[PDB]
DNA sequence: CTCTGAATCTCTTCCGACGCGCCGCG
RNA sequence: UCCGCGGCGCG
DNA sequence: CGGAAGAGATTCAGAG
């Protein structure tokens, strides 16, 4: 089953694997995020109120006076979209907040406020984004894409390698807040805890840790265990169990019960561990030398006058043991002292410490934040507290502890953004655990770290940034606040927000200029990932891990899509059925399966959790009931992929589809080819132009519908009807009796687009598919835009190609071209300029725009008005006169201008026509200031504009007042009902019947008004459009009217043109071919392309082949479709052919059929397929070679599709049977003309005497140094003399040589380089003495 | 600079001379006043530390801004940096009479000569225009010469090809690597819009025609002339400074023709004649009542230079096919005969130009040289070597030597399922034996293929070279090698994992046939792997270039 | 005890291809 | 109305 | 920001 709007012409389509979910959204990013940005969500929850309750209450400090909040209001734009984009504003929107202000009594803080104030207040204006997810800033269209930048979290890398080269790795830590200063932990070869600050000098830990308010038997208490002895008089007994025995040698006879079990100095496995633990004792005893070197954990004090018997962080020694044995104390509580599982760098590392009081540790840190500054206690605690625990300067997003939690192997999800003491000591913990070899580091390029944003959260933060900014006026302000004497805004200026969000929508780094040439590059310039911007690297700080691909992008981030060169893989681009995950990470889909049948059902997935579970390869056998025909199956796994038995696996990718991007989708035969060269091909084929006429390609994937439909650059049905009208301009629809609203629903108009400049200088242009009074369906397209025809993309176009080297005009790659496709003018394509004309209020006169010029012929004025302006259509060339406009150059010295002089010569400025260029006046566009004359053409311009303005609501409201008038004749039916006078009388004039019922009168009075009202809507909309073309326009100070005209020109292929296909074949046109000298067929029939077979071998890419047989088949039938229907036979011959036609596959999902369609249908469906047979082929489940092999059988072509050949020339045959077919050929837009450019003698610079650059002034070219040294490598010498003294930098020497050229006499003087003058003087102008000497 | 209205963004010298001048009014004014010693010290600072800034900026801390956000502008950044005074506007500078293109092949010109589009020249070359308008007096003033060049009227054109007649020009490629890069031409007026090359120099500009655009420049003066006709030209640069070994090799087309050129299947018609000389081979060729390559019996008469600086004649009845004595027919007289007997591969031409050049001094090797493009590029069209689906025939064994590979992969896993085995003696095994089966599929296409065309050879039966369009494209030399057959055809080796290791699971698939999404997920890791790779060392590369010729 | 000294760790600086085209903002 | 920054693209 | 380099402060470090 199908529509009727799918009946206008089938695809052919083959593949296997049956899909189940349809492509979503193709701007489910931008839209969601913006929807989610402004929108009445109560408790924020990541949205504007979630900014302002931030931000919110402010209250006076101690003055007793808030500021509270109540709630914002957005009211409608005051422009449209279209006429918006026209005159030169942004399209935004006011913001309207109340604000609640109230003043506290000054005799009680909590007591009730004196007085309650609420007004609405108005600031600023934000910009709105439009269906299409653009952006209007000035008069243009931008967008911004998404950043890519890393989570804040932790990190713990190696760095193995540089540092040290002979030696072991490293370690470090990592904290990243989501808005606060950087905090770093790393080690050193002498192995010592150390912290860095926001990249500042290096300290170690132990400075924090008092700092933090800890003892240090606190921080070793914390950091390690208890190890006890006692004070014991044979030998002093102590206490072991074995698990601090794992893994040593004997140091001690091994004896406890008055047993040893082993002696001293073997070592002690596993055996000796268990046989301990056979009844384990611990308590034992040792001699009393091991405790030399090991070191006291407390700190044992005299008792006689309170000395210090040992502090922490000191070994021992025996008159230390002599002299606590004689106070008796028998506890003795010890350090650990672990070598391979508790590395002791606790020790040494407060060992090291510089200091030792908390205060000695605020002036340090103090001093190592600020240089050179008097230390002070309270300055030093309010900066440590303005770090980790002033929530204002410092904060974690709720995603930051979320990774924190889980990173640490924790089980909290919800806490506070702010940091606290025991999450820093785990921090230490697992740090010193990962030092002692056990656990484990994290990558980087693992996408579980890995964070997106989008357009809603980098502007709330920078509009939350303008708050803040405001926020602090406002209470400096508020400090002096009085009682009650002014309404709550005299405080607040909309000034600094409105500029905030005006330069980052204008300056940054991530809104970047749209190019606007076809839909592809529409769709595709959104749906881009970047990670550069503020916040993440730059061009040039990336090595190699970003570079590369991981293995975790598959699904989620295209591979194959980036643009190469200065920048790879820092543009990636985002999947196709790829989404957006509620915190912010990035998901895929996956097919639940259960023990042996997958389901219809689908779950998304996040990057981290992927690993827990096992995915198996999307193109397996699944079988009819959901079985898998074998009993083992690969299976990609958290590593790598491995072959894995029937019940493994529990989830299922949705399709082939999801690997790749949408550009990427498009390439038919993307398997058959090697990677780069389909990088190639999709960055070339995002670079198309549309042409004349679009016509579908032959050789198709399916996925031109979605995007045609989903990239809004073309007219949708948004309710199904009935077409009453068509036209160029216009489109009238009915709607069906289902879908009209019950209250005066009406009809609906679809305005077209014409001919308007785009962004590229390119034609954008909307032309109707549809014919007169058809049944329309709901949600399907009307109006065919640029490269877009019945609904379906179409960028290139078809040609007949053959495969041969031919007299050496394809060398190396250059595309030799047939007279054939210029004939039929199939690459013509159209450029837009646009010329700007201003018009300045200056001193000595201002400027006149009146079409008097001296110095000049009457051939201007023959093709200008009196205004000036040029007449619409006129085929002016390069270097005419545009628009006219001409600046001037007591009682005794004034009148001298006619005594002695003649008049005031006024100089002409006139705009004229670029050299070079060709064209016709398409439109002229004139702006005004506000309070200027306007001249003659300009009042008309407005007339014209204004009755079109008028008659388009006229006829608007003609069809709107007829919905009223029905209901006129509904209750009025019987009656008089008038012979003649049915019509004279109109729909809406009955109230006047002669004589009128006392009550059919009422609800005739009673509708009389809202006539009236609708006639009141009518005047108020003409009143509002008259003002806005009658109302001047604001622009830069000093300009007073300004002139944009337009030129059309018509763009031809001449010789030097860049050809492009879908397999990466590059090429330039070299020489055009008259037909007669083309290779032909037996048939009769030319052949237009010829390419070098020479590039299949070199770069591997067999794709393009494949397609070629294709084009064939795909013809194959149309022509002999074409054969049969030049003739009228019967509907049935056809229908069985056709019907065999979209059978004849191998076992494909379509399964289509031709009996229940009428006659007409298939009548009209045939003329569609005038040329030949669309085809569609899925990215990776495509046409192997036996079902083209049999499909060129139902045609009349030879099976190995090798056809023999007839010489154009000499006409004879070929001893090698040569390759033809069909290919998909698009143009790029870089031609010729635009880049072909000399100079002779033209201007020169200020500052130095050197020509200028650029093609866009009339400059020449660079003499690049690396040409120089080139030129001394051959003997030449007077030309590296002549050429960059004579010719470039000389003054004198250059006029004598061009006033010595002239006769002949070629020579060159030395002169003298003036650049090199320039050079002495900057040196001379500091301390430096520098110049020549003797002669 | 003057900018709209009474608005100038002036330079930032401008804004720290007035800095400076209003800092040092100030402390000169207050020095009369007999100000208390703390302000003076103070302002002296202040003072000091603009007039460091004015210096030079940036070796202080919070590094004076300028206009919004930047750092501002210095006499320090005027004379250093890559924006700087020297590297702009002294060791390169920007130079008149120049212009730029795109670039076309024409393959019907001369080494010596190069096209040139029409408009180019008309604006190139308008002072002479002018100094010849005067020459013949047609016109009076600078004015009426001007008048007539933009008319564009036809009694220019004369004067216009007369003074190109052997005056030349230079061209330039904007990578430019090494000396071969600049080289000059005898420009030719063309019609059109774009730049023609001759073919052969090309690759030593190794500027494909994918869209490169070149550089003229225009010598003016006797000794411009003089200098460029020596030295500049492209005929007398023939061995590259690097290497003895020539750089007007072929590349891609013409090696191809004449590959095909000289190949014999043994039995064809026409088989089995004599001839006495090329010119009736060549007439019998364009009558088509011979092959173009068949073993016939043919006279032909070679010369030879024993004595010394004289040639002396012998004929002979050598036995060869046709296509070698039509190729023979234009040879030049010093090389002997014998010089033509192989099958001229990449190399064996390569040694054909050196020795001609060797033997037979200068110009004779250049015309030679011309002449066999011209040949080349006629039988190139003439043969019509295609490229077809069915050329690429995938041998059958390797299916069940695949069989055979994870049988043996199924028994080391078995065993190591046994605690047999460890995971690196398994690791390095199981790569052993894949490469193995590698060794042995590519072999065995190699084999299939490169003879697999059979005749009955004038009755029973006989195996002789194949005649695949991918194998004589390949053994040609022209492009690619064995490894890309090897690709293509059979399987697609192994790749590794992007940190260098080797993936256990080799890619057992092939470009004819489908490919499966994970080991294209893994040709995507190298290949990102390789451009990164190329993108990030063409900066050192030229970086080390600047330094060592620098240097010396 | 005081070196002299011989590393040794710290801190700062200088640098990172070429050429062109297009667009935007002070 | 021609100087400087940023971004994109091409080789 | 990787790396080199180079100057400089530090810090043992055997000879005393
Ligand atoms: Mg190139």
């Amino acid at each position: 089953v199908y529509s009727y709007t799918e009946k206008k012409r089938i695809r052919k389509d083959f593949g296997k694997r049956p899909q189940v979910l349809d492509v979503p959204y193709l701007l489910s990013i931008q839209l969601d995020s913006f929807q989610k940005f402004i929108e009445q969500d109560p408790e924020g929850q990541y949205g504007l109120e979630a900014a302002f309750r931030s931000v919110f209450p402010i209250q006076s400090y101690s003055g007793n006076s808030e500021l509270q909040y109540v709630s914002y209001r957005l009211g409608e734009p005051v422009f449209d979209v279209q006429e918006c984009q026209i005159r030169g504003v942004t399209y935004s929107a006011p913001l309207r907040v109340k604000l609640r202000l109230v003043i506290y009594e000054r005799e009680a803080p909590e007591g009730t406020v004196k007085d309650i104030k609420e007004q609405e207040v108005y600031m600023g204006e934000i910009p709105l984004m439009t269906d299409n997810g653009t952006f209007v800033i000035n008069g243009t269209e931008r967008v911004i894409v998404s950043q890519l930048h890393r989570s804040p979290g932790v990190f713990f890398d190696s760095d193995k390698g540089k540092t040290h080269s002979s030696g072991k790795v490293l370690y470090n830590a990592r904290i990243i807040p989501y808005r606060g200063s950087w905090l770093d932990f790393e080690f050193d070869p002498k192995d010592n805890l150390f912290v860095r600050i926001d990249r500042r000098r290096k300290l170690p830990a132990t400075i924090i840790l008092r700092a933090l308010n800890y003892t240090t038997e606190q921080i070793l208490d914390l950091f390690f265990e208890k190890v006890i002895f006692e004070i014991r008089d044979n030998k002093l007994q102590m206490e072991l169990v074995p698990e601090r025995l794992r893994g040593e040698t004997a140091s001690f006879d091994i004896e406890a019960n008055g047993k040893v079990y082993v002696e001293k100095g073997r070592r002690i496995t596993a055996r000796h561990i268990r046989q301990l633990e056979k009844d384990d004792v611990k308590l034992i005893e040792v001699p009393v030398e091991y405790i030399a070197g090991k070191v006291v954990a407390k700190d044992y004090i005299d008792e006689s006058t309170g000395e210090l018997i040992c502090a922490a962080n000191m070994e021992l020694s025996l008159d230390l043991l002599a002299k606590l044995s004689q106070s008796g104390h028998k506890r003795i509580e010890t350090l650990f002292t672990n070598d391979l599982d508790h590395g002791p760098y606790i020790s040494e590392t407060l060992r090291v410490d510089p200091t030792n009081d908390r205060l000695s540790a605020l002036v340090e840190i103090y001093r190592m934040m600020r240089p050179g500054e008097p230390p002070t206690r309270e300055a030093a605690e309010s900066l440590f507290e303005n770090l980790f625990f002033s929530e204002d300067r410092y904060d974690l997003s709720a995603v930051g502890r979320m990774k924190f939690n889980r990173s640490l192997l924790r089980e909290e999800i919800e806490g506070s953004g702010i940091l606290s003491k025991d999450d820093i000591i785990d921090v230490m913990k697992k740090l010193i655990d990962i030092r002692n070899g056990k656990g484990e580091v994290d990558d980087i390029d693992h996408l579980g770290n890995r964070r997106i944003r989008s357009v809603g959260e980098m502007a709330e933060n920078q509009f939350r940034v303008g708050l803040v900014r405001v926020e602090r006026a406002v209470k400096e302000r508020l400090s002096l606040g009085d009682l009650d004497t002014l309404m709550p805004q005299d405080m607040i200026n909309a000034k600094p927000i409105s500029a905030a969000v005006k330069e980052f929508f204008g300056s940054s780094q991530l809104s970047q200029f749209m190019d606007q040439n076809n839909p592809l590059s529409e769709i595709t310039h959104k749906r881009r990932i970047s990670a550069l911007g503020p916040g993440g690297l730059t061009r040039e700080r990336a090595g190699f891990e970003v570079r590369d691909v991981h293995p975790t992008h598959y699904g989620r981030v295209c591979p194959i899509e980036t643009p190469e060169g200065p920048n790879i893989g820092l543009i990636n681009s985002l999947s196709v059925y790829a989404q957006t995950n509620e915190y912010g990470f990035l998901e895929t889909p996956y097919r639940k399966v259960t023990d042996g049948v997958v389901t219809d059902e689908i779950h998304y997935l996040s990057a981290i959790e992927e690993g827990n579970y096992v995915i198996a390869q999307a193109n397996s056998n699944l079988d009819e009931e959901g079985h898998f025909v074998e009993d083992l199956v690969t299976c990609r796994s958290k590593g790598e992929s491995s072959l894995f038995s029937r019940d493994q696996v529990d989830y299922m990718d949705v399709s082939t589809q999801q690997v790749v991007s949408v550009g990427a989708s498009l390439i038919p035969f993307l398997e058959h080819d090697d990677a780069n060269r389909a990088l190639m091909g999709a960055n070339m084929q995002r670079q198309a132009v549309p042409t004349l006429r679009a016509d579908k390609p032959l050789v198709g994937t399916g996925m031109e519908r979605a995007v045609a439909v989903d990239s809004g650059v073309t007219a949708v049905a948004k309710r199904g009807g009935v077409v009453q009208y068509v036209d160029a301009s216009r489109i009238v629809i009915k709607v069906n009796e289902d879908e009209m609203y019950p209250g005066e629903a009406g009809i609906d108009i679809y305005n077209l687009t014409k001919y308007t400049r785009s962004n590229q200088n390119t034609c954008i242009n909307q032309m109707p598919c549809v014919s007169l009074g058809e049944p329309v369906e709901r949600g399907d397209v009307l109006a065919d835009g640029p490269s877009t025809d019945l609904g379906e993309l179409a960028l290139g176009q078809n040609m007949r190609v053959a495969f041969m080297p031919w007299n050496g005009y394809n060398f190396e790659d250059s595309i030799l071209v047939s007279e054939r496709v210029v004939q039929e003018d199939r690459f013509t394509t159209i450029h837009i300029q646009e010329l700007a004309c201003v018009s300045r209020d200056t001193k000595l006169g201002p400027e006149e725009i009146t079409a008097d010029i001296p110095n000049v012929g009457e051939a201007a004025l023959s093709k200008l008005d009196e205004s000036g302006i040029v007449y619409i259509g006129a085929e002016v060339t390069g270097g005419d006169i545009l628009v006219g406009k001409v600046t001037p150059k007591p009682e005794e010295k004034l009148l001298r201008a006619i005594f002695g002089e003649k008049a005031s010569d006024v100089k002409d400025s006139s705009l004229r026509v670029p050299n070079g260029v060709s064209g016709t006046v398409i439109d002229v566009q004139v702006f005004t200031r506000d309070g200027v004359e306007k001249d003659k053409r300009a009042l008309e311009i407005e007339e014209m504009q204004l009755k079109q303005a008028k008659k388009d609501l006229s006829e608007e409201l003609q069809i709107l007042e007829a919905g009223l008038f029905s209901r006129i004749r509904a209750v009025l039916v019987a009656g008089g009902v008038e012979a003649e006078k049915l019509d004279k009388l109109p729909r809406d004039r009955w109230l006047e019947l002669g004589l009128t019922d006392e009550e059919k009168q009422n609800q005739l009075e009673q509708l009389a008004e809202q006539y009236d009202e609708l006639k009141h809507e009518f005047e108020k909309k003409l009143e509002a459009k008259r003002r806005k073309i009658t109302q001047g326009d604001d622009l830069a100070p000093g300009v007073l009217k300004i002139v944009k005209v337009y030129l059309a020109v018509k763009r031809r292929i001449q010789p030097g043109d860049k050809m492009a296909g879908r397999h990466g074949n590059k090429g330039v046109i070299s020489k055009i071919n008259p037909i007669e000298d083309m290779p032909y067929d037996e048939n009769g029939t030319p052949v237009d392309i010829v390419l070098n077979p020479l590039g299949v071998p070199s770069r591997m890419n067999i794709g393009q082949i494949l397609e070629t047989h294709l084009g064939m088949a795909a013809k194959g039938i149309g022509d002999k479709i074409n054969a049969m229907l030049k003739q009228q036979q019967e509907v049935a011959k056809l229908r069985e052919f056709i019907q065999r036609a979209y059978d004849l596959g191998a076992d494909v999902r379509q399964k289509v059929d031709l009996s229940t369609f009428s006659d007409e249908e298939v009548m009209r469906l045939a003329e569609n397929l005038r040329k030949g047979m669309p085809i569609a082929t899925p990215v990776f489940d495509g046409a192997k070679e036996a079902e083209i092999k049999e499909l060129l059988k139902l045609g009349d072509l030879p099976t190995s599709g090798q056809i023999r050949l007839y010489d154009g020339r000499t006409g004879e045959q070929f001893e090698r049977p040569v390759t033809v077919g069909y290919m998909y050929m698009l143009k790029l837009n870089h031609l010729v003309d635009d880049k072909m450019h000399a100079r002779s003698t033209g201007s020169y610079s200020l500052v130095t005497q050197q020509p200028l650059g650029g093609k866009a002034q009339f400059g020449g070219q660079r003499f690049g140094e690396m040409e120089v040294w080139a030129l001394e490598a051959y003997g030449a010498a007077y030309t590296l003399q002549e050429m960059l003294t004579v010719k470039s930098d000389d003054v004198n020497g250059r006029t004598k040589m061009y006033k010595n050229i002239v006769d002949g006499n070629h020579q060159m003087e030395p002169g003298m380089p003036e650049s090199f003058n320039v050079l002495l003087k900057e040196i001379r102008s500091l301390g430096i003495n520098i110049e020549l000497e003797d002669e | 600079v003057p900018l709209d209205g009474g608005r100038f963004a002036t330079s930032d010298l401008n804004d720290l001379y007035r800095r400076v001048i209003n800092r040092n009014n100030r402390l000169k004014r207050l020095l009369d006043l007999a100000a208390p010693d703390i302000i003076v010290r103070n302002e002296k600072r202040m003072l000091q530390e603009a007039v460091d800034a004015l210096l030079d900026n940036g070796r202080r801390g919070r590094a004076i801004t300028g206009s919004n956000k930047r750092p501002l502008k210095s006499l320090a950044d005027m004379i250093k940096g890559k924006q700087g005074r020297f590297r702009q506007n002294l060791l390169g500078k920007r130079v008149d009479y120049s212009g730029r293109s795109v670039i076309t092949v024409g393959p019907y010109l001369r080494l010596h000569q190069c096209g040139l589009p029409k408009k180019m020249a008309l604006e190139l070359f308008k002072p002479f225009i002018y100094g010849k308008l005067e020459l013949r007096g047609l016109a009076t003033t600078i004015k009426a010469a001007k008048k007539m060049v933009e008319r564009e009227e036809a009694v220019v054109w004369d004067i216009l090809d007369e003074v190109i007649r052997e005056h030349p020009v230079l061209l330039n490629r904007a990578p430019t690597l090494h000396r071969l890069g600049i080289q000059a031409f005898e420009p030719v007026l063309i019609e059109g819009k774009a730049i023609q090359l001759h073919p052969l120099v090309c690759a030593a500009y190794n500027a494909d025609f994918d869209g490169d655009q070149m550089a003229v420049h225009v010598p003016l003066t006797l000794e411009a002339q003089l200098e460029a006709r020596a030295l500049m030209m492209s005929t007398n640069n023939i061995l590259s400074p690097a290497n003895g070994e020539p750089i007007i090799v072929p590349s891609q087309d013409v090696v191809l023709g004449l590959y095909y050129m000289t190949r014999d299947c043994v039995n064809a018609k026409g088989e089995g004649m004599v001839l006495t000389g090329p010119k009736e081979a060549e007439r019998l060729y364009r009558s088509g009542l011979a092959s173009l390559h068949a073993r016939v019996k043919v006279r032909i008469t070679e010369y030879e230079k024993d004595a010394n600086g004289e040639l002396v004649a012998k004929t002979s009845l050598k036995d060869t096919t046709v296509g070698r004595a039509i190729l023979w027919m234009i040879v030049p007289k010093g090389l002997p005969y014998s010089i033509v007997n192989q099958a001229l591969g990449k190399k064996a031409i390569s040694k054909m130009l050196n020795t001609c050049y060797r033997i037979l001094g200068l110009k004779p090797t250049v015309i030679f040289a011309d002449q066999i493009m011209y040949t080349g590029f006629a039988y190139a069209a003439r043969s019509g070597a295609s490229v077809g689906i069915d050329d690429m025939v995938i041998p059958e064994k390797k299916h069940e030597i695949i069989s055979e590979a994870e049988a043996e992969v199924a028994e080391i896993q078995e065993q190591f399922q046994s605690g047999l085995v460890t995971a690196g003696e398994r690791y390095n095994k199981v790569i052993d034996i894949w490469a193995a089966a590698n060794d042995r599929v590519s072999k065995a296409m190699m084999d299939n293929l490169q003879t697999e065309t059979v005749i009955n050879r004038d009755g029973q039966e006989e195996k002789q070279v194949s005649f695949n369009s991918i194998y004589m494209m390949a053994d040609s030399g022209a492009r690619g090698s064995a490894a890309q057959i090897r690709q293509l055809a059979g399987m697609r080796g192994l790749m590794a994992k992007p940190d260098g290791s080797i993936i256990e699971t080799p890619i057992t698939a092939n470009f004819r046939e489908g490919l499966n999404v994970l080991q294209y997920f893994i040709s995507t890791h190298g290949a990102r792997k390789g451009l990164a790779d190329t993108a990030l060392k063409t900066a050192n590369s030229g970086y080390l270039t600047r330094r060592l010729v620098d240097v010396a």
